[PDB]
């Protein structure tokens, strides 16, 4: 659920999910269409695509448990949806941590019309 | 905010 994901992001990047990653680029938050603007935005594109492989699950509201084993993120045993949702979130957090260097405030609150809608997952 | 999208 958004609760776990937002906490995972804070621990990793030090930034708060909202408003740092809630409305960034074309795919972070109201991800929908367009060409990802940068690395961080690609992180969200792939994340959105990751949730897309789980049609009968509910990523926003289903809670899963996870632990830290010396900085490492470990998804604990839960239901299939919970295990797979955690794996998707875990990737995004690492992806975000990997592209902090190129995170640009220039992309916060990015306008809709500027998204050239075409990347198939 | 914190707890969401």
């Amino acid at each position: 659920s958004l609760l776990e994901f937002g906490k995972m992001i804070l621990e990793e990047t030090g930034k708060l999910a909202i408003p740092s990653y809630s409305s960034y680029g074309c795919y972070c938050g109201g991800c929908g269409s367009g060409t990802p603007k940068d690395a961080t935005d690609r992180c969200c594109f792939v994340h959105c695509c990751c949730y897309g492989n789980l049609p009968d699950c509910n990523p926003k509201s289903d809670r899963y448990k996870y632990k830290r084993v010396n900085g490492a993120i470990v998804c604990e045993k839960g239901t299939s949806c919970e295990n797979r949702i955690c794996e998707c979130d875990k990737a995004a957090a690492i992806c975000f941590r990997q592209n902090l260097n190129t995170y640009s405030k220039k992309y916060m609150l990015y306008p809709d019309f500027l998204c050239k809608g075409e990347l198939k997952c | 905010a914190l707890a969401s999208k």
